[PDB]
């Protein structure tokens, strides 16, 4: 996947497709991490 | 000071007031304070779709994780599409035709097939391509119009070939062809790279998107450890998707018959909106501002406060359940009193109730 | 053997073997209706239609043998004039 | 087992219901549409619509109708409910009082509008239909829905129009055409009619027994008024079931054909012979005919105790005293 953001100051994405910005922050992947329905890792992430 | 309630009851005392005179059935509770198996039935997740597992699959795994008889969701077109997802339960499902009809945005990746001599040149034909529309579904195929209401390029990459912008658009309208149709303005030929959509409807990524992970822990922790905080966070009432509408409150004992479908009178009235503009699209709720049914207006603000008889608003999609308020005189169970009537004679001989005095 | 002819498009650009055309009629062509030269010779098919709705475009898928890359700005093309809907079929 | 039993217009169709189910066909009422023979449907019916009625209900609207004031009437409505007159049945009683001789039938000319649906929207063909009876029956039956529509919406169609009409049908919500059951007294117009009361004050908004016997009345001066006045309705049926989204499959497996089948090889003897029967069953009914079993519990289970409506009219007026003497 391509698709990047940053949080602008307004709280809201800010959309690119470089990997670290012109003003040198690392940019996270605008997509979602896979889900696989059998998951028992349900436990592990809730407490934190 | 009202502007502090949740939802649909947002500046209730900005309403401006008919009639003085009414009695609150008990039945109903307002929407934040549902209780969870039907605050659950009037669910809507603002979802964060993976790209994958197509829409329908993926509302299937909504639907045996939380175990509720019907699913329906905002919108498909695109099978890869990352994004908002609302997914309606139960009740809330009543609400996804108007959910798809919605309008939606979206940021999108194309991918032209060779460098542009001209590099200002997409963002030409990016604004070539807007308002009303000629349309083919890509891959029962017919032509259509649909608009582009607005778009705007973000970053474009002449050497990757890569340029990503938003649009803003008409539900049913299709991203790959689009992208495919810059691709033949701009002669280098295109195609979609990516796609992920950034509001349906009245929800955007930024109005509580949650993930399937989010889902599948919520459940667990209910199922494990009888907390529902989170599982009643991540669920947003139906009443959400309404927000944006204009607002009649109606009347305790006139509630059951707009769930029935009939127009709302008069008589029915409680409080209307302000600048409500004749056969506008109102929603219809209760006073504890659980949504009724969305209504078609039929008298504008200035009619409703100077009118003595007439029809307020025409149903457009009925909500709420059918007997929720019931009009019970309150007498006493009926059934109930015949066996009484059994047990202390009274009943004639035939063994039906005496019309006696 | 074609009758009577329209002004359908006029030449904008290639892309990838097909012609892409600025429109020159008031109608809207089928799909797969047959595009003619002055000279009355199919050149090929109508294929996509795009657009907004004041400033339509369309593709033609060249016919068997015919180079995308053999044409240049102005030239004209045609279609039969039993193959057009009005505009007014589309729209609310 | 295997096959499916088949069902709607002459028993044709089959799957089509099943499938709107998932997309949200809540007019069907069976729990298992593809597998359920004709006996079973009725014994199903009959059962449901007793767990449906809702005595609470039934006299509430009861005691409104007679004791509320002028405050709770306007909101519940019945009282300008029964003085309302069908545009269809107003056209019949225009013609009557006009008419010298009441007896004949009533000369229709269809509008270009009705023509217009009479060449699109119905099936062309032929009908070998062997078995008409319940043909007529079903139309006895979706006449009372649409009357009953017509009267409680007061002319004006609404999004729950088709519901309406599909819950006072038992042919629709329950693609139940024999409506007598079978094992091992009365009238099947007397029946219908029966259903149509019974379905009527258990089902819509407004449940009213003089509600109903109106509905009926309005449905036997149609049928005088001949085969022509009886299309006219069926084609406002039909356009109501069409225009809907998911409630149009009525039309697919049962109108469709009902009204194309009607309009040609309906006859006019018998459309006024129905009419004249349906009277006749009418007139020989009261309140002490429609009973329902209700619930009261057990402990040592629910338990059903049977009671008529006007049983009911008299606990509820009973207790009505109380509450008026004590405070």
């Amino acid at each position: 996947m391509h698709l990047m953001y940053t949080l602008g100051p307004d709280g809201k994405r800010i959309y690119t497709l470089k990997k670290v910005t012109e003003s040198g922050e690392i940019t996270k992947s605008a997509h979602p991490a896979r889900f696989s329905p059998d998951d028992k890792y349900s436990r592990q992430r809730v407490t934190l | 000071d009202t502007s502090e309630w949740p939802l649909l009851l947002k500046n209730f005392d900005k309403l401006l007031v008919r009639s003085g005179h009414y009695t609150p059935i008990p039945a109903g509770s307002s929407p934040l304070k549902r209780d969870l198996k039907s605050y659950i039935s009037s669910g809507v997740i603002n979802l964060d779709k993976p790209s994958n597992p197509s829409s329908h699959e993926v509302v299937a795994w909504i639907k045996r994780i939380l175990r509720c008889e019907k699913t329906g969701h905002s919108g498909t077109l695109d099978p890869k599409v990352t994004g908002c997802l609302i997914v309606c339960i139960d009740r809330a499902t009543r609400l996804v035709k108007s959910q798809q009809g919605a309008g939606k945005e979206y940021v999108c990746i194309v991918r032209l097939h060779d460098a542009l001599k001209d590099e200002k040149d997409l963002g030409r034909s990016l604004e070539n391509l807007t308002g009303a529309l000629f349309q083919r579904p890509p891959l029962k195929r017919q032509l259509r119009v649909r608009t582009i209401y607005e778009s705007n390029l973000i970053e474009f990459d002449n050497k990757r070939n890569l340029g990503v912008f938003w649009a803003s658009c008409e539900a049913g309208t299709y991203m790959r062809t689009l992208c495919v149709h810059l691709g033949m303005l701009l002669g280098v030929g295109g195609h979609m790279q990516e796609l992920r959509r950034v509001r349906s409807g009245a929800l955007s990524e930024n109005d509580n998107m949650v993930t399937l992970h989010d889902v599948m822990d919520a459940q667990w922790v209910y199922d494990n450890t009888r907390d529902e905080s989170y599982l009643r966070s991540i669920i947003q009432p139906l009443e959400t998707l309404l927000v944006g509408y204009k607002r009649i409150v109606v009347k305790d004992s006139a509630v059951n018959a707009v769930c029935y479908g009939a127009k709302l009178m008069i008589p029915g009235l409680l409080r209307y909106e302000e600048g409500i503009e004749l056969y506008d699209e109102i929603v219809l709720i209760t006073t504890k501002g659980e949504a009724i049914a969305v209504a078609i207006a039929q008298m504008s603000t200035v009619d409703l406060a100077s009118c003595d008889h007439g029809v307020v608003a025409s149903v457009k999609r009925c909500i709420m359940e059918r007997d929720l308020y019931p009009r019970r005189w309150g007498l006493g169970p009926v059934a109930q009193k015949k066996k009484q009537m059994k047990a202390d004679g009274k009943l004639d001989k035939y063994g039906r109730v005496n019309e006696n005095t | 053997p074609p009758d009577t002819v329209l002004e359908m498009g006029a030449f904008l650009h290639p892309c990838e073997g097909d012609i892409v055309c600025r429109s020159i009629n008031t109608k809207i062509p089928y799909f797969n209706a047959p595009i003619y030269l002055e000279n009355k010779t199919q050149v090929g098919k109508v294929d996509e239609i795009l657009g907004p709705l004041n400033e339509v475009f369309f593709t033609i898928k060249c016919g068997d043998g015919v180079q995308a890359t053999s044409f240049k700005e102005g030239d004209k093309f045609y279609i039969a004039a039993d193959k057009l809907l009005p505009i007014e079929r589309f729209l609310p | 087992g295997i096959l499916k039993t088949k069902y709607g217009f002459d028993n044709l169709y089959d799957t089509v219901i099943s499938v709107s189910t998932s997309n949200g066909n809540d007019i069907n009422e069976l729990d298992d549409p593809e597998h359920t023979d004709a006996n079973d449907r009725v014994i199903e019916r009959l059962r449901k619509e007793n767990l449906k009625f809702d005595p609470e209900y039934y006299v509430s609207e009861y005691m409104t109708h007679k004791y509320g004031n002028e405050e709770d009437l306007e909101i519940n409505g019945i009282k300008e409910l029964l003085k309302f007159t069908p545009s269809i049945v107003k056209q019949y009683l225009q013609w009557y009082k006009d008419s010298t001789n009441p007896n004949l039938v009533m000369p229709i000319e269809f509008t270009d509008e009705e023509q217009k649906q009479m060449q699109d929207n119905l099936p062309k063909k032929s009908y070998l239909v062997e078995d008409i009876k319940p043909l007529y029956v079903t139309i006895l039956s979706v006449l009372f829905s649409y009357v009953f529509e017509q009267i409680e919406n007061e002319g004006t169609h609404t999004t729950e129009s088709a519901w309406t009409m599909g819950k006072l049908c038992p042919q629709i919500s329950f693609l139940d055409q024999q409506l007598k059951q079978v094992n091992e007294d009365s009238s099947l117009i007397k029946i219908a009619i029966i259903t149509g009361i019974r379905r009527a004050l258990s089902y819509p908004l407004h449940r009213n027994y003089d509600l109903a016997m109106k509905a009926w009345t309005f449905v036997y001066y149609i049928l005088r008024g001949g085969k022509r006045l009886v299309i006219r309705a069926l084609l406002d049926i039909h356009e109501t079931f069409r225009f809907h989204d998911v409630y149009y499959v009525y039309d697919k497996v049962l109108l469709d054909d009902l009204t194309a089948w009607f309009i040609s090889q309906g006859s006019e003897n018998v459309i006024r012979s129905l009419a004249l029967e349906m009277r006749k069953e009418q007139e020989s009914l009261s309140k002490q005919d429609i009973e329902f079993e209700c619930i009261a519990s057990f402990n040592e289970e629910p338990e059903w105790e049977t009671l008529n409506i006007r049983e009911m009219e008299i606990l509820a007026e009973s207790e009505y005293r109380e509450q008026q003497q004590n405070p």
